[PDB]
């Protein structure tokens, strides 16, 4: 039917799928946060 | 049929008994395993949707994160 167009359940339609994909955005932002932390260290050196 | 009625009836009865034996003897068992049916879908690639990522700017290089 409309919720099972090919006879199998639609992929990416379960609640646990939504739960399991909740942390991907935080993983994507990791590099930009690490750069900020390195900038914090360099700023401490500049203060010295 | 004074001397024919007996052997003919004997043969008839023996045949009936043999038939009953053959029919019922095979009914026992005959179901050792259960095999489930398989219904899969056609795994083909016709008219696949195409997604394109584009990054451009005035800078030289960039750091890119994306979800496949």
């Amino acid at each position: 039917t409309i919720t099972r167009p090919d006879g199998d359940p639609i992929e990416h339609s379960t609640i646990p799928y939504t739960i399991g994909q909740s942390g991907t955005t935080q993983i994507m932002n990791n590099d930009y946060m690490q750069t900020n932390l390195d900038n914090l260290l360099k700023q401490a050196d500049d203060l010295q | 049929l004074g001397r024919i009625w007996l052997p003919v009836l004997i043969v008839v009865a023996v045949a009936a008994g043999a038939l009953i034996v053959m029919n019922v003897r095979t009914v026992f068992g005959s179901n050792p395993v259960v095999v489930t049916e398989k219904t899969s879908d056609n795994a083909e690639d016709f008219n696949p949707k195409v997604v394109t990522y584009e990054i451009f700017g005035s800078g030289s290089s960039a750091v890119i994160n994306y979800m496949d």
